[PDB]
């Protein structure tokens, strides 16, 4: 299929109306970030020649 | 699949090590990939090559 | 297509696999880059059909309905100004969908302020949004309201100068 | 077949046809000795970085 | 930068060769329509909110903070005066209470 980008929302814009929140949600989200790799060392002489 | 970013780094490093170990099995056009076989089969003028 | 060459190439091992895997990683990294840049909203917003924004003109940045590509005039000018085993993979997002994403971002930031980036899109009049932005940089709301015609005229003139400068600089 | 390593007893159940064993690198890891037919494991001698 | 929504605080967590951030954010919810005005015209003077925004539920005008609905009576304590009513486009007529 041809992928949809999002649900379509039409914002009810007018020149004298505003939307004010009356409530709130405390939302906790995860963010995973890599920091380091495995520290590898290769003996070049032993790898090439043994 | 929540922790895919760390597992991607771990898999890439392990795959690079596995490829580097696997590359010893290739002879690269020589008669054998084992150095001891070449040193025990050939005179040093052609074993050098 | 030389079979003797491939038989000799098999002696070198998995070099070709490493090159193909590196190029595959680059190819998926480009799509990930486009996904991180443009797909920052999951709601496709539209502007209202009446463009009454208190004198502010966005026609040079809103999509043109007369064009089949649904691009803005500025985006259309930007797209006009850019001119053996090899394959070119197409990008995952087409230019029409990237233009749709930018249109959604423009509609969100025009009709809803910065509220759509932090949650649900809360509508607000544009001369009020502008006043809020004025207060963010430490200028009182009254200054914006009293001089709203001059600020709208300056904004429209600057947008036109942007289009002229892009059309006049190679 | 030449190489260097420590030869130790093993618990690898080799099948009758099977003579030697190979690791991922293709270096020999176990060998069956002639004359006595026993199966000797080949473990590389200890090494590392100073 | 620190999660989706208005960022409140964050928690770090160790991970194998990585870090996990628990971003605690504030998300607005249950929004409601209101009729709004840029300024209040009273006694020939224009009144603008010091920190909030003028809203109307249909008959009465109030001032509330922008990110949460908390209606309060439009007074002189929460508004400031700048100019007359002839300049601001969209100014409406309402009384301004004096404490
Ligand atoms: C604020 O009012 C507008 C218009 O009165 C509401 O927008 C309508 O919402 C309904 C419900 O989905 C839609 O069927 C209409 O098409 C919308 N109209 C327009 C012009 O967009 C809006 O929902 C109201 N907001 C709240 C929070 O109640
Ligand atoms: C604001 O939202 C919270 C939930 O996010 C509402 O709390 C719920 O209220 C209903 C009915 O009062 C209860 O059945 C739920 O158990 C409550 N949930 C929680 C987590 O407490 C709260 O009532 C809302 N307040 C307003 C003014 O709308
Ligand atoms: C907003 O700007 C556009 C273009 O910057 C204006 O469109 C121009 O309108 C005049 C007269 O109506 C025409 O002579 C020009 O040819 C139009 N330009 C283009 C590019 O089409 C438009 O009038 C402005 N105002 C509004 C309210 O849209
Ligand atoms: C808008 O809000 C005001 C104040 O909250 C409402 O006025 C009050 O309405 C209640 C309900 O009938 C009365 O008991 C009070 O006496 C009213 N206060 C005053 C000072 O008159 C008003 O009704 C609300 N309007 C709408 C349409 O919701
Ligand atoms: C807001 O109040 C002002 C002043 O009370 C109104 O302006 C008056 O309008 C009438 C009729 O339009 C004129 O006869 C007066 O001369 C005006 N007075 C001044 C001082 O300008 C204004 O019309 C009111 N606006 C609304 C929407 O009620
Ligand atoms: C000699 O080697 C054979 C294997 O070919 C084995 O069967 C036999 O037992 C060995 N004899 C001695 C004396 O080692
Ligand atoms: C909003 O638009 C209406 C027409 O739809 C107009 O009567 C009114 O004066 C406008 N208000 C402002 C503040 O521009």
């Amino acid at each position: 299929y041809t992928m949809s980008l999002g649900a379509e929302n039409s914002v009810a814009y007018s020149n004298n109306s505003i939307a004010i929140p009356t409530n709130f949600t405390i939302s906790v989200t995860t963010e995973i970030l890599p920091v380091s790799m495995t520290k590898t060392s290769v003996d070049c002489t032993m790898y090439i020649c043994g | 699949s929540a922790l895919g970013k760390l597992q991607d780094v771990v898999n890439q490093n392990a795959q690079a090590l596995n490829t580097l170990v696997k590359q010893l099995s290739s002879n690269f056009g020589a008669i054998s990939s084992v150095l001891n076989d070449i040193l025990s089969r050939l005179d040093p003028p052609e074993a050098e090559v | 297509d030389s079979t003797e060459c491939s038989n000799l190439l098999l002696q070198y091992g998995s070099f070709c696999t490493q090159l193909n895997r590196a190029l595959t990683g680059i190819a998926v990294e480009q799509d990930k880059n486009t996904q991180e840049v443009f797909a920052q909203v999951k709601q496709i917003y539209k502007t209202p059909p009446i463009k009454d924004f208190g004198g502010f003109n966005f026609s040079q940045i809103l999509p043109d309905p007369s064009k089949p590509s649904k691009r803005s005039p500025i985006e259309d000018l930007l797209f006009n100004k850019v001119t053996n085993g090899l394959t070119v993979l197409p990008p995952l997002l087409t230019d029409e969908m990237i233009a749709q994403y930018t249109s959604a971002l423009l509609a969100g930031t025009i009709t809803s302020g910065w509220t759509f980036g932090a949650g649900p899109a809360l509508q607000i009049p544009f001369p009020m949004q502008m006043a809020y932005r004025f207060n963010g940089i430490g200028v009182t709301q009254n200054v914006l309201y009293e001089n709203q015609k001059l600020i709208a005229n300056q904004f429209n003139s600057a947008i036109g100068k942007i289009q002229d400068s892009l059309s006049s600089t190679p | 077949l030449t190489g260097t390593g420590v030869l130790t007893e093993s618990n690898k159940k080799f099948l009758p046809f099977q003579q030697f064993g190979r690791d991922i690198a293709d270096t020999t890891d176990a060998v069956r000795d002639p004359q006595t037919l026993e199966i000797l494991d080949i473990t590389p001698c200890s090494f590392g970085g100073v | 930068f620190c999660g989706k929504g208005y960022h409140l605080m964050s928690f770090p967590q160790s991970a194998p060769h990585g870090v996990v951030f628990l971003h605690v954010t504030y998300v607005p919810a249950q929004e409601k329509n209101f009729t709004t005005a840029p300024a209040i015209c009273h006694d020939g003077k224009a009144h603008f909110p010091r920190e909030g925004v003028f809203v109307s539920n249909g008959t009465h005008w109030f001032v509330t903070q922008r990110n949460f609905y908390e209606p309060q009576i439009i007074t002189t304590d929460n508004t400031f005066v700048s100019g007359n009513c002839d300049v601001v486009i969209g100014i409406v007529n309402n009384t301004v209470y004096d404490p």
